[PDB]
């Protein structure tokens, strides 16, 4: 099986923003569930933007102000900000992150609740906004050539 | 606070993606 990207479909994206999502948690000890070296790479690039993040600003859940109410808009407004002048892997590996933080910090304020949604938004987002860029820029797979070494 | 957010993620994500080239 290696005529085709890897990770090439909707359904693809959907497995891998929820093994991404259940990893975030399970680093704050919460447990939570609704390819394999793409799942890898990208909780280690994450792993990695949060490391250099963390070196220059305060924590990302300083500035959300979740509430049930407000938190897809507020997703929605950080992420299309995000993207509108365009899309790199870097941008695509923050906005995982974001979706991270925002599920983190939905647990922490008592609205876990929110991150079975949150992983939805973020799925829909990824398939209607970033898998035709995906594809086009050689699939998960150059992500995967691009970001699998360290640092 | 929110468009601040947005902005820190863009440049680091942005930073990222010129790393790894």
């Amino acid at each position: 099986g290696s005529m085709a990207h890897a990770g090439r479909t909707g359904y693809d994206n959907r497995e891998i923003v929820m093994k991404y999502i259940h990893y975030k948690l399970s680093q704050r000890g919460y447990e939570w569930d609704a390819s394999e070296v793409v799942h890898l790479t990208l909780r280690q690039a994450g792993d990695d933007f949060s490391r250099r993040y963390r070196r220059d600003f305060a924590e990302m859940s300083s500035q959300l102000h979740l509430t049930p109410f407000t938190a897809r808009g507020r997703f929605a407004t950080v992420v299309e900000e995000l993207f509108r002048d365009g899309v790199n892997w870097g941008r695509i590996v923050a906005f995982f992150e974001f979706g991270g933080v925002m599920c983190v910090e939905s647990v922490n304020r008592e609205m876990s609740p929110l991150v079975d949604n949150i992983a939805l938004w973020m799925t829909e987002y990824l398939n209607r906004h970033l898998h035709t860029w995906i594809q086009d820029n050689g699939g998960w797979d150059a992500f995967v050539e691009l970001y699998g070494p360290s640092m | 606070d929110m468009e601040n957010l947005s902005r820190r993620l863009k440049v680091t994500g942005d930073l990222f993606d010129i790393m790894s080239g």
